[PDB]
């Protein structure tokens, strides 16, 4: 499942969106609307762990933000979100240009900087592997040693 | 309007 949330400054949740079909279930339960992002996140992972797509073997979630230091805020809330949970983090930032290109191949954030990645550094991932492979998979096929690593 | 969040779950 892949969900998108808007935010506003003060980082509550003031739209939410399904990425595809299997995450409507899971923000029926989850109601992020209105919430602080915090607690809409960390209830989506809750709702995960019950429906079983969060579990010991998938144990990585995948986010991804972009604006319009005030990401490293949102940054150190989706650690935080992640940390709480037990579950490992992958955190892609993005741009405005990079989520509308996202957008036109009904792809998230980080999904499509991976596919990107991937495919500048020679890894065989078609557009279906890379829409619909669990995230602990395409890291394992992306993080290859072959491009820059920092904090 | 602020921020956009995604996040991939399995």
């Amino acid at each position: 499942p892949s969900i998108g949330l808007v935010i506003d400054k003060k980082e509550k949740v003031i739209d939410a969106k399904p990425l595809n079909n299997d995450a409507k279930p899971i923000l029926d339960e989850a109601a992020p609307k209105d919430m602080p992002l915090y607690d809409a996140l960390s209830k989506i992972l809750d709702i995960s762990k019950k429906n079983g797509y969060i579990n010991s073997a998938d144990n990585i979630v995948l986010f991804s933000a972009s604006i319009n230091k005030g990401i490293q805020e949102i940054i150190s809330t989706l650690k935080d979100v992640a940390k709480d949970a037990g579950v490992k983090f992958e955190i892609i930032p993005s741009t405005e240009e990079d989520r509308q290109k996202a957008l036109d191949q009904n792809l998230s954030m980080g999904r499509y900087a991976i596919y990107v990645k991937a495919v500048e550094e020679g890894v065989n991932l078609n557009l279906e592997d890379a829409r619909n492979l669990s995230v602990s998979e395409i890291l394992g096929k992306v993080n290859i040693g072959k491009f820059a690593i920092s904090d | 309007e602020y921020a956009y969040i995604d996040v991939d779950i399995n």
